[PDB]
C-alpha cells in the first residue's frame, strides 16, 4: 500500500524529491520543515514536473508557467493553474519516509 | 479593476467603477442576437465583453462555449467539427469538448491522454424569451433574467420585434446618448416627427423639482437596478428655440403624445415609453462588444392578444416603424455616438467633459451603475484570470 | 513638453526643446489656407497643431473657435448649425456660441440653463495678408504677423501666389529637408533645372569659413527668429560628382542664378532667393497638422507694381511656376520628407543619425528654434491642460 | 533580450530566451531567396529580423548591405543609384557606400568631407548553396553554413527545389506546428494523402517516457543543434478517431509510408524524410521577417546522379510535387499558424496555453532553442544598439 | 435680504463645509477655514457638482465630480478641468452668527 | 615632434580645451583632475566637438546625442558611438602641457 521514498535526513527543509512508479504517473514529496507531503508530480495546467520547479513554504511553483499549487492541499495558488492537484498521504515511520499507492479521499 | 489611468479614476469619485468599466459589466444577462438567426446544428460566432464564443442549438435548445480551445487558444469556429451531435471537434488536436458542460471528453489524437475529463471549457448560460438569445456573461448560476430587463418587456402580451447591428463606439456612449433627455434636438428632422405626426419638443428641459423628475429603482422586487426621467411628468418641453430671442427652430406640434418617460436599467438598456407610437414601448440595449463597439440591440413591444393581431403588428413592424422609427429616427443617433468617440477614447473626456442641468439624470445612472454592477469585466477575464 | 521619452531628450542637450516639439511650437501664427479658398457663412474645418479648428467669414471678417462642443467635446463639424449669422449651434444638444468671443450664449433644449453666459469656446485670432490665412495657436494678445514672417514676404509690392496641400511627414522633417543645402542633389533631374535654363551645382558644400556661412538672425528689430546659410556668397558650388575621383554626375550649367541665400525662420518657413527665376522669390511654410503630418504651404512672390503686372505674373504661375517649379521641382521633396519618416518616428533618429559638415546651417536652426520658440504644444494642449493644486 | 513583459519572462523559467526571441535569433543564417531571383547588377530588397537589407550580385557573387543611410536613415532603394559596378550612391544626399565592406568612399555633394572613410554601413555575409541565398544575420565571421542547416540539405547529390512567400504570423508559430506530432490531423483530408496514397494516422498516443519521446542533439561535427520527434517509437498510430467510444473518423490507409523522420534545428528549419514521397525529403524553413511575419521557405531534395535525373525530378516538382504536396499539402499549415496569432500576441498564451502529452516534441525544442541560440535580435538592433555607461 | 443669517460660528468645525440653498437664487457654500470663515457658489464653475459635497483641503475645495478645485478665499481655479473663477460672497460674524453676503463681489 | 599645448594652470580641473591644428583634424583635450589626456575633437559619429561636451570622471559625453567614450583609451563608452577615438599620450613637463604629434 505504501512506497518508501528516502530518510527525512536525505531531505533538507524547503526541497523536493521526484518519485517515479513504474506502470503508474510519477509523484512529488516535498518536506516543509518538519512535515513531509505529497502530490501528483505532473502539473494539472500542462505536461510539466513539478518537482523541477521551485517551492516556497507550502506553495510549488511550476517550471513552465508559473502556476502554483499549495503542496498541503493541492488546491491553486497562482494562476493559470485552475485543477486542483491529486494529493497522496504521506507518514514518516522510524525516520524514513513513505507515501500512499494512491491519492487519499 | 484597473482598466484606466488610476489619476483618473482618482479624480472621479463620484463613479470611478463606471469609467473603469471599459469592457462593460460582467455577471449580467445581455441580448446578442434573435432566435431565428440561429437554427439548430449551426454554431454561430459573436464577441461579448472581448470574449469570442460559439453559440449552437441542439434539440431546440441554446448552448454556449467560449471560441478558443483549451491547448494552443485558436477558435474553433475557424473550421468547425461538430462529430455528434452533443460535441464539437477542435480542427488542430481534435480536442473534443461536450456543449452542455464545456468538459473535455475525448481527444481523437490520443486517446490516452492525462487531460481527457480532466479540463474544462468555459460554458456561458442561454436563454431565449421574446424571440430573443440572451447571454450570462458571468461566472456562477445566473440570476433571473428579469433583473437585467426593463419592466414589462417580459410581458406575457408583450409581442417583440426588432434588428440588431454592430456599431462603432463604447456601450457607455450609447448609453448616454440614449438617456438623455436633451439630445433628442438631433431627431427633429426625423421622418418620424413629420410622418407619424408626433408631439416632440426640441428638448426636455429641467422642471423645479429635480428629486421628483429623476427616480432612482433600487427597490424592484426582481432585483432590477435602474433610474427614470420622468420628462413628461416634470420636465418641461421646449417648444421654441431662441438665440438672442429670436425665434430659430421650432418644436413639432403633432398630436402624439410619446415619450412620457425614459429609463435607464444595468446592464445598459433603455426603455422608452410611450414610443414610437402612444400605443408601443421601446427597448435598446447596448451591448458590449469591445471597447469600441457594442451591439445596439432595438426591440420594439405592442400588446397583441391574438395572431392576428400578432400579424397585423409584424406588417406594420415591417412597414413602418422599423423603417420610419427604428432607422428614420435612431439612424441619427450612430453617428452621435460615433462622435463622441474621440474625447473619450482616451478616458479624459470623463473628466474633461461641461455637463449642464439635462444631465442630472445621466449623473444619477452613473452612480447607480457604479453601485449596483455586478462586476467590471477586465482584459485579465479575456486573456485569463491572473493572480499570484 | 514631455511629448518625448526623457531619456532621449536628456541626450540631446543642444536642442531638446525641438526635439520635444513633436507637435509644434504654440503661441506663434501659422498660415492653414488662402482666402480665396473661404467665403462668406462657409464654415471650413481645419487642424493646426493637432487642435480641431473651424474658420468662417461674416461680413467679410474671419473669425476662428475650436471645433470641439464644451458639452460632450464633439466636432461642432459633425453637422454644422449656425442658426443665426452671429452664431453656431452645436447638432447634440444645441449649446449655442459666438462666433466673435466663443461665449456660450444660448441653449436651445434648454433657455434658462445657468450655463449660459458661464462658458467660453476656445478662440483664436486669425488674419489675412497677402490672400493667405494666418491664424495664431497661441494664448493672449497676439505679435504682429511680421514676427513671424520671413523678410520681404509682406512687402507692400510683392505680390504673393501658391498652392497648399497635406504631406504625411512631421514637420521638422519637411524644415530640415528645405533648410538642407546638400539636399538639392534630389533635384539634379527636375524638369525646372532645364526648362528654366537653371545653374544649380549637386550641392553646395561647405566654405572656408564656417561662422561667416551660418549667419543667426536673433536681433531683426520685428523680432523674427531664424538662421541663413549663405550658400551662393560663402558656400562651394560642386559641379562635377566624383567616385574614387572618377566623374559620374554633373551638376546643371543654365545661366539663371539662383538660391544666393536661404533662410529658415520660426514657427518654420523657409526663403529661397532667388527662386525659382532671377526675379522671384520662395517663402514655405511647413504647419504642424498633428505628430505625423503638416501643410506644405508654398508661396511664390514676385514684384508687381499694378493689376496689369499682377495678372500677368498669375498667368504664367498657372501656366509655368506652378506645374514647373512648385511641383516639377519641389515634388521630390515630398517623397524625400517621407522617406526620413520611419528613421524619427520612434523618437530614436534623433539621436542615431550620424551628420556631416553641411548639416552645421541645419544644427544651428535646431538651437536657434529650441532657444526662441514662444512654447511646446503638447498632447494636454489638444484634450485640455491638466494641473494638481 | 527583453522584448517581453518581464513577468512573462519570469513565469517561462524553462525557456525565457526563446520568449523573448519575438523577432528572431542573431548569428544564424537564413534562406531568403532563389539564386535565380537575383540578377547581376539588380540590387533588391527585403526585411530579415526586422531589419531592412539590400543584396546585388555583382561578377556573379552577392552581396548585402543594411538598406538605411547612415546619414538621415532613408532607404537606399527608394531611389537605387548604383554609379560604378562596386558602390551604391545614396539618393539623398549621394553618401556613396562600397558593396564590398559598406565603407563610405565617397560623397558626391561634399568632396571632402571628414566623415569619407571614417563611416561604414552595417554588411552581412551572403553565400549560396543549392541554388538558394542564405544571408547571415549576425556580428563578426560567420560559423560554415552546415551548422544552420539540416543532415543531408548540403549532400553533393541532393538537388534542391522549392518556393518562397510571405506568411503572416510570427515565426515561433510556424516552427511549432511543423514540429507538432499531433497536428498531422489538420492534414487529415489532404489531396496529396489520397492522390499519393499515403499511409497518415490522425495522430499517436505516447508509449514509453518523456526522454524517449524525443532525441535532442546538441553538437554535430559541424555544430548542429536540434531535436527529433521520436513519438513514433513506442507509440500507438491512431487509425479510428472516436468520441464516446463511437467511430467519428479515421486516418488514411494508404500504401506509402513517409515522415519517419523528422527534426527541427536552429535556428528554425523542419526535416521530414521521407516526404512527400518515399525517395525524397523536405526541408523548410520559417523565417524571422519581423514580429507578425516569416518566409515560408520550402524546398524538396531528391539525390540525382546525373543531368538526367535532374531535369527528370525537375518536371516531378513542377507538375506534381509542388503544387499536391507544397501547396496542396501544406496550405493548411499556413491558416493553421494564422489561427495562433491572437493567442499569442500579447505574450500571455506563452502562459495560459494548456499542453499535452504529445507537446514534449515542442517542450524539448523551446529547451534547445533556448540552451543553443547565437542571440536574441532585440528591437535595437534595429534601431541602433543603445547603451549609457 | 442684504447679509443672510447662515448659522452660530459654533455650529461650524474647522475645515468643513455648509450650503446655504437661497429662494429664488442659486445656492452658495460657506467654508470655515482654521477660525475664518469664506464662501462662493456652491455649484462647481465646471458644471453641475455641488462643491459643499467635496473635499476641503486647506483653503482649497476640490470638485467631487471630476477633482477640479478652487481656493475658497480668491474662488480663483486651483486645479484642472476647472478655468471659470467662482463668485465669491463676504462673509462676516456679528455676535457669534455667520452671515454671507446675498450679492457676490464684483472686481 | 611634441605640441606644447599649454600650461597646466590654464585649465580648470574637469574642463575641455581644444587644440587647432592647420592642415589636421583638430584635437580635445582633457582635465581629468590633475591629469591630462587628448583624443581627435570631432565625435566619430558626426561633427560635434567634443571639446563642447561633458566630462564625467574619464569619460567624455558629447553635446549631440549623448554618445560617449573613453578619454583614456579612445573606446566608445556610450551609444550611439561605435567608433574608436583617436588617443595622443601626453606628457607634462615643468607645468607645461605637451601632445603626441600623432595618433598612438
Ligand atoms: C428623449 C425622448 C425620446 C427618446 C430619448 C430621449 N431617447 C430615446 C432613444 C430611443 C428612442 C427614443 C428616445
Ligand atoms: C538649396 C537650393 C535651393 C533650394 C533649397 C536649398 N531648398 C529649397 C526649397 C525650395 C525651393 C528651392 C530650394
Ligand atoms: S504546466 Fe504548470 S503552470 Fe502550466
Ligand atoms: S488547439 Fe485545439 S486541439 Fe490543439
Ligand atoms: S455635445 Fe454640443 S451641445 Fe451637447
Ligand atoms: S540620407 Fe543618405 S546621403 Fe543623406
Ligand atoms: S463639475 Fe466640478 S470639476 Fe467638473
Ligand atoms: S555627433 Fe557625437 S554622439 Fe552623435
Ligand atoms: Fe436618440
Ligand atoms: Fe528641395
Ligand atoms: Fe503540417
Amino acid at each position: 500500500i505504501w512506497l518508501k521514498v528516502c530518510a527525512a535526513s536525505d531531505m533538507q527543509p524547503g526541497t523536493i524529491r521526484r518519485v517515479n512508479r513504474v506502470g503508474a504517473a510519477p509523484l512529488a514529496v516535498y518536506r516543509v520543515g518538519d512535515q513531509f507531503y505529497a502530490t501528483e508530480d505532473t502539473c494539472t495546467h500542462g505536461i510539466a514536473s513539478l518537482s523541477e520547479g521551485t517551492l516556497d513554504g507550502d506553495v510549488i511553483e511550476c517550471p513552465f508557467h508559473g502556476g502554483a499549487f499549495n503542496v498541503c492541499t493541492g488546491m491553486p495558488a497562482s494562476s493559470p493553474c485552475t485543477v486542483p492537484l491529486g494529493v497522496f498521504e504521506v507518514e514518516v515511520k522510524e525516520g524514513e519516509v513513505y507515501v500512499a499507492g494512491e491519492k487519499k479521499l | 479593476m484597473a482598466n484606466v489611468d488610476e489619476a483618473i479614476l482618482k479624480r472621479v469619485k463620484g463613479w470611478a467603477p463606471y469609467v473603469d468599466a471599459k469592457l462593460g459589466f460582467r455577471n449580467h444577462w445581455y441580448p446578442v442576437m434573435f432566435s431565428k438567426e440561429i437554427n439548430e446544428g449551426e454554431p454561430k460566432t459573436l464577441k461579448l465583453l472581448g470574449e469570442n464564443l460559439l453559440v449552437n442549438r441542439i434539440d431546440g435548445k441554446l448552448y454556449c462555449l467560449k471560441d478558443r480551445c483549451l491547448h494552443r487558444g485558436v477558435q474553433l469556429s475557424v473550421k468547425v467539427e461538430c462529430k455528434t451531435k452533443s460535441t464539437i471537434t477542435c480542427w488542430y488536436h481534435a480536442w473534443t469538448y461536450r456543449w452542455e458542460d464545456g468538459v473535455l471528453c475525448d481527444i481523437l489524437t490520443n486517446p490516452t491522454s492525462a487531460q481527457i475529463g480532466r479540463q474544462k471549457l468555459k460554458t456561458y448560460p442561454v436563454q431565449e424569451a421574446k424571440g430573443c438569445v440572451f447571454i450570462y456573461l458571468g461566472d456562477g448560476d445566473p440570476p433571473p433574467l428579469a433583473r437585467d430587463t426593463p419592466p414589462n418587456f417580459l410581458d406575457d402580451d408583450m409581442e417583440i420585434l426588432g434588428k440588431n447591428q454592430i456599431i462603432k463606439s463604447n456601450w457607455r456612449l450609447a448609453v448616454e446618448n440614449g438617456f438623455d433627455p436633451s439630445h433628442i434636438y438631433i431627431h427633429k428632422d426625423s421622418i418620424l416627427v413629420k410622418d407619424n405626426d408626433l408631439a416632440l419638443p426640441l428638448g426636455f428641459a429641467p422642471g423645479g423639482d429635480r428629486k421628483q423628475q429623476t427616480r432612482v429603482v433600487d427597490d424592484d422586487v426582481v432585483g432590477r437596478k435602474g433610474v427614470y426621467d420622468l420628462i413628461g411628468e416634470h420636465g418641461v418641453p421646449v417648444f421654441e428655440g431662441t438665440i438672442g430671442g429670436e425665434v430659430v427652430r421650432e418644436g413639432a406640434y403633432g398630436e402624439k403624445i410619446v415619450a412620457n418617460d425614459i429609463s435607464i436599467w444595468l446592464p445598459g438598456v433603455l426603455k422608452v415609453n410611450p414610443f414610437p407610437n402612444p400605443d408601443m414601448m421601446q427597448f435598446e440595449w447596448y451591448v458590449p462588444i469591445d471597447e469600441n463597439t457594442h451591439y445596439y440591440f432595438q426591440t420594439l413591444g405592442k400588446p397583441c392578444a391574438n395572431d392576428e393581431e400578432r400579424k397585423k403588428y409584424e406588417q406594420e413592424f415591417e412597414s413602418k416603424w422599423k423603417p420610419m422609427a427604428l432607422e428614420g429616427f435612431n439612424n441619427d443617433d450612430i453617428w452621435a455616438r460615433e462622435a463622441m468617440v474621440d474625447f473619450y477614447a482616451d478616458d479624459k473626456g470623463w473628466v474633461n467633459e461641461i455637463l449642464f442641468e439635462s444631465d442630472e439624470a445621466i449623473v444619477a445612472w452613473r452612480k447607480l451603475a457604479s453601485e449596483h454592477n455586478q462586476g467590471i469585466q477586465t482584459q485579465a477575464h479575456v486573456s485569463g484570470l491572473e493572480h499570484h
